[PDB]
């Protein structure tokens, strides 16, 4: 054990990571932003022209 | 963590120039967990009786 | 670090208690004095000017 | 689609060390504890018999 204690003879350390994530993901959607919902019962449904 | 080794003649001139001594750091022990299970798998007729 | 608040004073207290273990086993070892002095501890001034 | 995930793919994995140091290191000291200090002057002290 050398006596002059360096920062690579540290065994003991404390990583402090970022304390968050990066996703940079896209998530717009520009489509389904619009075009309004509706509900519905059967799983078919239909209109009329 | 460790003191130095085994001590004794520590006789030093009024001036000696001190040669980097030579500390040494801690030392790291680890463990890993380990799973205990106990399953038991009774059916429900059994679980009626006398 | 984790149980260590600076790698300087811990790094002394360390050799502040070292010395101590030092200092008793030489109190108790059989090392004989330094007469450096060559024949002349018997005089309180120093010794010849050689 | 992993039922999932286990710990040997948990990209974080915080170290979770102890807040404490172990030093088994004697200190006793049963001789120098017994012996009285005196301060002096000068480097070579003497005494008669």
């Amino acid at each position: 054990n050398p006596t002059l204690f360096v920062s690579y003879d540290q065994n003991g350390k404390k990583l402090s990571f970022a304390n968050w994530i990066s996703v940079l993901s896209p998530q717009d959607t520009p489509f389904v932003s619009m075009t309004g919902k509706e509900s519905i019962n059967q799983t078919i449904f239909s209109w009329q022209t | 963590d460790a003191l130095a080794s085994v001590d004794g003649n520590n006789a030093h001139v009024e001036g000696s120039r001190a040669e980097d001594g030579e500390m040494k750091p801690t030392v790291i022990k680890s463990n890993v967990t380990q799973i205990l299970r106990k399953v038991v798998r009774v059916s429900d007729t059994a679980n009626t009786t006398a | 670090n984790y149980g260590r608040g600076r790698e300087l004073m811990y790094q002394l207290e360390k050799k502040g208690k070292e010395i101590k273990r030092d200092l008793e086993k030489i109190l108790l070892s059989g090392q004989a004095r330094t007469d450096v002095l060559a024949d002349q501890y018997l005089t309180n001034s120093a010794a010849d000017p050689a």
